[PDB]
């Protein structure tokens, strides 16, 4: 283990990327990860197991714009996916040509198919080509981060809500320079309060949606398009619908000035209203909370039908409705996996989604609704080579944390292995922001279990959104340690059942998932034996200062505040490392071998965090003593600066985890 | 978008 210098007047000088101490931390901490990764024999096994079965084509989900349809299309292992376009069910922009692949993240095709928005990262920068010979447009927009591009029904531009070179909402028009867009609204009274916005499926009307914090709550404004007197070219006179942040608002469909919204005002569920733009004070349900399942999305499709998504015991179930009456048409249930991608609009008649899952790649389905509503027909299908899903299975089950709470989890695992605890066990999780966890398809887990034996689990943890806003509720502010404990439950459930055994599970999250990781192993240690935190959140009392960790106080806390400080200092990772062999009772326990992982230019979750939990974590425990107990390595994998960068980052952490649980090959 | 289910 290399030097670190304590600053006893320790580790705040990390907080500084560029110095040479931290740039030389780094490299030790590289260099020391490398040494620790040459003994882990199985990296390359795995390496080529992962390429091997992550090997398939795969389609994405594909919409219609006028006469044609787009999908992202990918041949198996090409860094990024390729743009593609057809005239009934083409490459059209590819950047494994640009810098051999950063992927397209913006993609956003006009109302009548002529251009192509999409963004890349010049190192997000907003271009426009022309669909029919793919030409560049001059356009060039910069400082974009997460917004879309909005079209308007004229195909003359469309809203975007950049940052200053204090979110903005801004309208650019086809042809002009960046400098010449129209300001739609800032506020520089709540430089925090963040935008998102949306366009209604008939084009009169432009949504404003206003936010603080990640919290699932906001404003919304109206602008009607169809009466402003010279257009956009005026400057705005929104209609401030909803002006607090009291609950959640999205619209799904509106008929002239009527508007249908999904909310979650007096329902954590959520819910179906609808008001009157002209009527603004009464709203009417129209599809009121179930009071068993989440309705976690909604689309209006077919002029007059619309398909909730409900989530019900964190399985997704689609149901068909009447848009006018609210009426119960159809109901498809969807085994164990995730549904998502739905983008069919008002006037498509053909709905397409797609479904992944733990031992299934992804499937797109088509459900035409004019001719044959009832069944999901197959569009495409991946399939994973050389794999036999039918040796695996997955199931459910609830287990109580301590509290009492139930605490929904997926088990998957071979089938009919004997429950003797001799099995290696990945158990993931999140738990936060009203996440929702899906089990979800990855490749890597399937090298896990076909060829280390293993046994991996997805708990749905509170602090996630999966049975509404007081799931969310009782895993936040005061109460995130309740997110911690369903974990740690939920790990005693695999070890008491007779899955795997303590030391022979390994923990695995990001971000937030990264801070749960670390919480655990403080609290726990005893029951893992590895724990990999992919840049987690690990200085609760500082997070907040940095980038745009400011927007997850409404989850967290702060720790400006005394009574929010005390919730923060008792889970707070780098302020709780200690020896567990220094407690009574508890002396052959030591830390898992553990891996923090990290970039260099995550502006996201800045990486201080992570290198401030490493110095902390290497002195108490290793080199703080002469003789220390501490076996198990403590290191980073930091990625200096696409589908193989991605494969080699997995391929190491579970090459490291096969060491540090004693998992052979198979 | 994410390039490939890793
Ligand atoms: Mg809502």
């Amino acid at each position: 283990y290399p030097p670190v210098r304590r600053d006893e007047t320790p580790y705040r000088w990390l907080e500084d990327p560029n110095s040479e101490e931290t740039k030389e931390f780094v490299d030790n901490q590289e260099k020391l990860a490398n040494s620790v990764l040459e003994e882990c024999e199985l990296i390359d096994k795995f390496k080529q197991k992962i390429i091997d079965f992550v090997n398939f084509p795969r389609c994405g989900v594909p919409f219609r714009r006028a006469n044609k349809y787009f999908h992202f299309y990918n041949s198996g292992l090409q860094a990024q996916n390729v743009f593609q376009m057809q005239d009934d069910l083409e490459v059209l922009y590819d950047p494994n040509l640009r810098e051999g692949g950063s992927g397209l993240s913006l993609y956003s095709v006009s109302e009548d198919a002529k251009y192509f928005a999409f963004g890349i990262h010049s190192g997000v920068t907003i271009k426009i080509l022309k669909t029919e010979d793919r030409s560049y447009l001059p356009d060039t927009l910069e400082w974009v981060k997460f917004s879309p591009a909005i079209w308007t029904h004229d195909n003359k531009g469309f809203f975007y809500c950049p940052y200053p070179p204090n979110q903005e909402a801004r309208y650019h028009f086809l042809g002009t320079d960046q400098s010449e867009d129209i300001l739609l609204w800032r506020d520089l009274e709540n430089p925090a309060h963040h935008l998102k916005c949306q366009i209604t499926d008939d084009g009169k009307y432009f949504l404003l949606y206003i936010l603080d914090g990640c919290d699932d709550a906001n404003k919304v404004y109206c602008l009607d398009l169809t009466k402003l007197p010279n257009g956009l070219e005026s400057f705005a006179p929104f209609m401030k619908l909803i002006d607090s942040f009291d609950a959640s608002y999205t619209a799904i469909a509106n008929d002239g000035s009527v508007f249908t919204f999904q909310t979650n005002k007096d329902a954590p569920r959520k819910k179906l209203v609808r008001v009157d733009l002209n009527n603004p004070s009464v709203w009417t349900d129209l599809v009121p909370e179930s009071k068993k399942d989440l309705l976690e999305s909604a689309h209006a499709v077919n002029e007059n039908q619309l398909i909730l998504r409900y989530l019900s015991d964190v399985k997704h179930v689609l149901e068909i409705r009447d848009l006018e009456s609210g009426a119960l048409q159809h109901r498809l249930p969807i085994d164990i996996g995730s549904v998502d991608g739905i983008t069919a609009r008002r006037r498509d008649s053909v709905v397409f989604f797609k479904f992944t899952s733990i031992l299934t790649p992804g499937i797109v389905y088509q459900c035409d609704l004019k001719n044959d509503p009832t069944q999901l027909k197959i569009f495409r299908e991946s399939v994973v080579p050389d794999f036999d899903r039918s040796e695996f299975e997955v199931k459910q089950v609830f287990v109580p944390s301590k509290d009492g709470t139930k605490i929904p989890i997926f088990i998957a695992a071979r089938k009919g292995i004997s429950l003797d605890g001799s099995h290696p066990c990945e158990m993931h999780g999140f738990g936060g922001f009203g996440i929702n966890m899906m089990p979800t398809f990855s490749a890597s887990r399937i090298v896990f279990l076909k060829h280390l034996g293993g046994v991996f689990c997805l708990a749905n943890i509170r602090g996630g959104g999966e049975y509404g806003e007081e799931w969310h509720k009782a895993g936040f502010r005061d109460k995130k340690q309740n997110v911690f404990d369903d974990f740690i439950s939920a790990a005693e459930y695999l070890i008491s059942s007779g899955y795997t055994k303590a030391r022979r599970v390994a923990i695995e999250g990001g971000s937030n998932g990264g801070l749960l990781v670390a919480a655990c192993i403080n609290q726990r240690p005893d029951l893992f034996g590895c724990a990999e935190a992919n840049c987690g959140v690990m200085d609760m009392l500082r997070f907040h200062k940095f980038t745009l960790g400011y927007l997850w106080t409404g989850d967290y806390g702060c720790s400006d505040k005394e009574e929010e400080f005390k919730w923060l200092i008792k889970y707070s990772p780098i302020h709780n490392v200690r020896r567990p062999w220094e407690q009574p009772g508890n002396e052959e326990t030591q830390y898992p071998a553990t891996m923090i992982l990290t970039a260099d230019h995550d502006d996201r979750v800045v990486p201080l965090h992570s290198f401030k939990l490493l110095a902390t974590m290497q002195h108490v425990l290793c080199t703080s003593l002469e003789d220390s107990p501490q076996k198990n390595p403590i290191i980073a994998r930091i990625q200096r600066k696409a589908t193989m960068t991605q494969i080699a980052e997995v391929a190491d952490r579970y090459g490291f985890m096969a060491k540090a649980l004693e998992a052979p090959w198979i | 978008n994410a390039s490939a289910p890793v």
